[PDB]
């Protein structure tokens, strides 16, 4: 099908805005307890883990080719 | 035809430099003009990101030669140019007040 | 005030309006927090921009206390269009058109206040025997 | 005291060998009337600073040491900052020292003085106030003369520290 007319600004604008509710807005925000960086909730935190876990992945390799 | 030739002393009748003489450091026939030594003076901008040292430095903007004129190395006076051929046998260019010989 | 922008950056307009006026009004920490963890394209230059702004803000004007700090202001401009040529079935062609972005923010100092809030029992109260009375 | 200064600029070998170059390529200067000179410049020097005059800060006061004091400047316009400055009194006035280049016909004169100074600055729409108004400051300064020879006019240029 094809449309009948070109659209008017206000149905774009009241169509576009009011029923999608732009984008929710909740709190994700919650301090870690060790490094007390700002992270998501119910969530580990993005600094002293995944620094730790390089670490640990290279621990992991080091380790694996220490054994063969 | 010339006017003018890069390193003769030259003085300004035209301008705020008007009335100052000075040597002339180099001659473009593009756009048609001179400079002359420390004359006109404006900012120019030459850094140094690395060493965190930026420096300004003074320098000569290029000035229309319709407001420039020769010097005769006798008169020492302000004049224009005109060509003549000499009892030497030389076709030269010479004030139009003296006979002294400006090449 | 504090102004900062970006231009002749390619991404859809109509989605970075959606982040746009997301920290409009916000604080400047919230609205950190909020762009940090928001999910989209928007979000990492968006929060560019802000932290452009932030240390445009704590170097050129001195500002004392980083707290007084608040978004006023947020827009976005559409730039020039990349025209390209998107092929389709039985010789025929498509216009492709790639959008730009010019993404503005004004700041200015002071504590953030916004109030939404609007009572309709006296503003009812008050509108009706106003309206009654001319 | 004033004495000993007098003698430790006279006397000494460096600036009397700087005299001795002034003199000799000069003579028609005199060591006696550049403190007072520089004096005077240096008051129209501080006034193009309040009066905020590029043209003569750049071709009258300063050379070359300028753009540190003029980015300084620049950006405080670029914050739009209203500045107000007002030094008129001195104390004593003895010049320190004196460097020269030979080939590049370059010269410089260091020169110290008393001066008391008020300095007041606010900034853009909500007047941010620096600095502190009709306050009497106590500054020594210096400051370094420098003089260059070209052909159309003699170069007096000031050099701040
Ligand atoms: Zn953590």
């Amino acid at each position: 099908a094809a449309p009948k007319n070109r659209r008017s600004i206000e149905v774009n604008r009241c169509r576009r805005r009011n029923p999608q509710k732009l984008i929710k807005v909740k709190n994700n925000i919650d301090v870690c307890p060790e490094c007390g960086h700002l992270k998501q909730k119910h969530i580990l935190c993005g600094y002293c883990x995944x620094x730790x876990x390089x670490x640990x992945x290279x621990x992991x390799x080091x380790x694996x080719x220490x054994x063969x | 035809d010339w006017h003018l030739f890069c390193g003769d002393k030259v003085e300004i009748l035209e301008g705020k430099d008007a009335g100052k003489q000075g040597k002339v450091v180099q001659v473009i026939r593009q756009r048609n003009w001179v400079v002359v030594e420390g004359l006109n003076t404006h900012y120019r901008y030459v850094g140094k990101t690395v060493d965190y040292r930026g420096t300004m430095i003074p320098s000569e903007a290029p000035l229309l030669h319709n407001q420039v004129k020769l010097v005769d190395p006798t008169d020492r006076k302000p004049t224009d140019v005109e060509w003549r051929f000499t009892e030497a046998g030389e076709r030269v260019r010479v004030s139009t007040r003296s006979g002294r010989i400006i090449p | 005030e504090i102004y900062h922008c970006r231009r002749q950056i390619k991404y859809s307009k109509d989605k970075m309006w959606y982040l746009a006026k997301l920290i409009r009004g916000m604080s400047i920490d919230q609205a950190l927090a909020q762009l940090e963890f928001s999910d989209k394209k928007g979000a990492q230059i968006i929060k560019e921009v802000l932290l452009e702004a932030q240390d445009m803000a704590v170097r050129d004007h001195n500002v004392e206390f980083r707290s007084n700090l608040y978004v006023a202001e947020s827009t976005s401009g559409r730039g020039q269009y990349l025209k390209r040529i998107r092929y389709h079935g039985r010789g025929r062609f498509g216009i492709m058109e790639k959008v730009f972005c010019h993404y503005f923010v004004k700041l200015v100092e002071g504590x953030x206040x916004x109030x939404x809030x609007x009572x309709x029992x006296x503003x009812x109260x008050x509108x009706x025997x106003x309206x009654x009375x001319x | 005291g004033l004495a000993q200064r007098a003698e430790r600029l006279k006397k000494n070998v460096a600036s009397q060998l700087s005299i001795r170059k002034i003199r000799e390529s000069d003579p028609n200067f005199k060591i006696k009337d550049f403190p007072e000179k520089a004096k005077d410049i240096f008051i129209e020097a501080h006034l193009c600073l309040n009066n905020s005059d590029h043209d003569r800060l750049h071709t009258l006061v300063t050379e070359n040491c300028f753009p540190d004091m003029v980015w300084d400047i620049r950006y405080k316009t670029v914050r739009w900052s209203f500045v107000e400055s007002l030094e008129p009194p001195q104390v004593v006035q003895v010049r320190c020292s004196s460097l020269m280049n030979q080939g590049n016909i370059y010269g410089q004169v260091t020169v110290r003085m008393h001066t008391r100074q008020t300095l007041a600055i606010y900034d853009r729409f909500g007047r941010l106030m620096y600095g502190q108004e009709d306050v009497p400051r106590d500054v020594l300064e210096y400051v370094v003369f420098e003089k260059h020879l070209v052909d159309p006019y003699g170069s007096w240029r000031m050099h701040g520290k």
